[PDB]
């Protein structure tokens, strides 16, 4: 039922952790490596799918200047909410600025 | 440098180009490769739509099978709102009011007893001798006649051939419409195709005159590059580079392969989302912008459960 | 056999433009402009219904 | 590389019909010859999988373990029950009764055809 | 009802019960398929 597995690198090293997303694809876990590598404090952010018969990613962040690893991944996540809604809000606001021109043409 | 939002706020526009029914196209300026290909990939495989996948035959006596009949039923729109419905939990046969839909293909063919002299056209000899998606009578159950008026609840193109009979052959066969994402099967997907590419500059690295514009003027699509008159001579500029279709034939000319750049402009998308139907085109982009935020929230959610602290 | 609902490599739906084809091309069109005035852009749709062999009306001879 | 959606629209799908000419007696001869195809009442194996006359139905689908045909010898009344012992699923397509060259035949000789889908899988060569 | 069987040529359903001779009883043709009639089979549109 689980959809989220963090492995830690050696028990204590909490600065790489391999995010094992389950039930994914290149679709968030490409948007996302965009996102992370966007950070400042992440020295390396890639991805992989595991095999295309599994349906799971990895996900390996790690940081310099001791941050744990999920604070890149939450921030990770709310600055691509924050894109997509202001890719929502801004794709909304322009239909209706083309809906009503094709009204208020000749009509 | 990192991601300052307040200049992503800044320099992204969306230029909505054409939307009339079942099409779309518009621009997107400033996002990038990783976030729009998510969103020509959530339109493609995960906003979900309605789609047949149960088929319960008595006398399929026509010459199209009765696997390959179900089959052609298979990949029909259905002009049901997905939002209104939910995913099946596995294992029910039956499903609810909420889960399903139904329908029936009953056709009979019989011949055309009047009018019917020194001829051996079809429409004149048979009557219900090509089965149409028209012959679907939308069956509802529960209370599903009082969420959707008469009409709602339809095949989306009533054109859509899927047998052809001759007399004493029947189809009587019911249908099971269910829930589902574009990826499970390819019947459910809501796009004939959604894609994008980025827009192509091209610029004159030097002044090109006379019939070497004209010349110029066929290598590129029609409507990239435009052969005015300025004092008896004819030069040539360049008007709407989005016409080109990127097919580098100026490259094969050798005088005038060394005076135009043909390159594209980087983050400039030009989509365009081609609807099959089931749901209006913008409202299928709103739909797939708002499933990557699904996406996220519910890995926000699984880190908010793992870690109380 | 009978014509595919959807075309196979972009799923546009061109099970409804069968019989709309023969009725351009006994109209005396091409069938360069049969399947320009269909709506068929690109040429994974135009593949479906040019090279289609509606192998139904030979079938549909051995009946009952 | 095929694509998958593209399989799944349709891409070069088939179907095989294995025929099967049924004959009781040039492979089931005991005694008397007196063969013919026919359910007995009150036999559980054969309840709404073979019909009324010992054959399948058409349109019926089969798998691995269904009854097959059933045929009753007529001087006994002593029904038996033969199982379809093929691996892969198939659809009963249509079932010839044919008679012998003088049209004088017992009801004893068959031939069912049967819809195998076959559609592209992974192995397939093209 | 029996059985009904259709014959290859005049297309007569011509009922069998397992006891008789096999041969149409209008044309006396050898060869004789079978009907299909209603019962429920369930397919699925994948
Ligand atoms: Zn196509
Ligand atoms: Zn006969």
């Amino acid at each position: 039922k689980t959809a989220l597995e963090m492995v830690q690198a050696a028990g204590t090293d909490r600065h790489c952790v391999t995010f094992v997303l389950h039930e994914e694809d290149h679709t968030l876990g490409n948007s996302l490596r965009y996102m992370i590598m966007k950070n400042p404090e992440v020295e390396f952010c890639g991805y992989t799918t595991t095999h295309p018969s599994e349906s799971k990613i990895n996900l390996r962040i790690q940081t310099r200047g001791t941050l744990p690893a999920v604070e890149p991944f939450q921030r990770g996540l709310n600055e691509l909410m924050n894109v997509c809604q202001h890719v929502l809000d801004k794709f909304e606001a322009s239909i209706k600025d083309y809906k009503d021109q094709k009204a208020s043409r000749n009509e | 440098d990192a991601w300052d939002q307040d200049r992503f706020e800044k320099n992204f526009r969306v230029d909505v180009v054409h939307m009339d029914e079942n099409s779309l196209e518009f621009d997107m300026v400033g996002i990038d490769a990783a976030i729009a290909n998510a969103f020509r990939r959530i339109l493609l495989a995960e906003v979900p739509t309605m789609a047949v996948e149960k088929v319960l035959v008595y006398n399929n006596t026509s010459i199209v099978q009765d696997e390959i009949l179900a089959h052609r039923l298979g990949l029909i729109p259905i002009h049901a709102d997905p939002r209104l419905f939910e995913y099946r939990n596995q294992g029910d046969e039956e499903g609810t009011e909420i889960d399903t839909l139904q329908f029936r293909l009953q056709v009979r063919c019989t011949r055309n007893p009047h009018a019917a002299k020194d001829s051996s056209d079809p429409n004149e000899l048979y009557v219900n001798h090509k089965v149409y998606t028209r012959h679907m009578t939308w069956i509802p159950l529960g209370n599903q006649a009082d969420l959707f008026p008469e009409g709602t609840i339809r095949p989306v193109h009533d054109d859509i051939l899927i047998a052809q009979l001759r007399p004493g052959q029947e189809i009587d066969l019911l249908m099971h419409c269910v829930k589902g994402i574009g990826k499970d099967h390819a019947k459910f997907s809501p796009v004939a195709t959604a894609s994008y590419r980025l827009l192509p500059d091209i610029t004159l690295l030097e002044p090109v005159e006379g019939e070497a514009a004209e010349e110029l003027s066929r290598c590129f699509s029609p409507g990239v590059i435009e052969v005015q008159e300025v004092q008896g001579k004819k030069v040539a500029r360049v008007a709407n580079p989005r016409l080109d279709t990127f097919s580098r034939e100026i490259f094969r000319n050798e005088k005038l392969k060394k005076v135009v750049r043909l390159a594209r402009v980087r983050d400039h998308y030009i989509f365009s989302v081609e609807s099959t139907g089931v749901l209006p085109p913008d409202v299928l982009v709103s739909e797939a912008i708002k499933v990557l935020m699904g996406k996220c929230r519910r890995f926000l959610d699984e880190l908010d459960a793992v870690q109380m602290d | 056999m009978i014509i595919p609902v959807r075309c196979f490599t972009c799923g546009k739906i061109v099970g409804n433009k069968w019989e709309a084809y023969l009725g351009l091309l006994q109209a005396e069109y091409t069938e360069g402009d049969a399947l320009d005035a269909l709506g068929l852009k690109r040429y994974c749709c135009r593949r479906m219904l040019l090279a289609h062999v509606d192998l139904i009306e030979k079938l549909l001879n051995y009946a009952p | 590389i095929v694509n998958k959606a593209s399989w799944e629209r349709g891409f070069a799908h088939g179907s095989v019909y294995k025929s099967e000419f049924i004959d009781l007696s040039e492979k089931i001869k005991q005694g008397d010859s007196s063969l013919v195809f026919g359910i007995k009442p009150g036999d559980p194996r054969v309840l709404q999988k073979l019909d009324d006359d010992g054959l399948p139905f058409i349109g019926a689908k089969l798998q691995y373990g269904d009854p097959y045909y059933s045929y009753l010898n007529l001087n006994t009344g002593e029904s038996f029950v033969m199982y379809y012992k093929s691996k892969e699923n198939c659809v009963v397509d249509n079932i010839k009764v044919c008679s012998n060259d003088t049209g004088s035949g017992k009801f004893k000789c068959v031939c069912i055809t049967m819809r195998v889908p076959r559609n592209p899988t992974i192995g397939d060569k093209f | 009802q029996p059985m009904i069987y259709i014959c290859g040529e005049c297309h007569t359903e011509n009922e069998i019960k397992s006891r008789d001779p096999i041969r149409c009883r209008e044309c006396g043709y050898r060869i004789m398929y079978k009907k299909r009639t209603k019962r429920l089979v369930v397919f699925d549109a994948r």
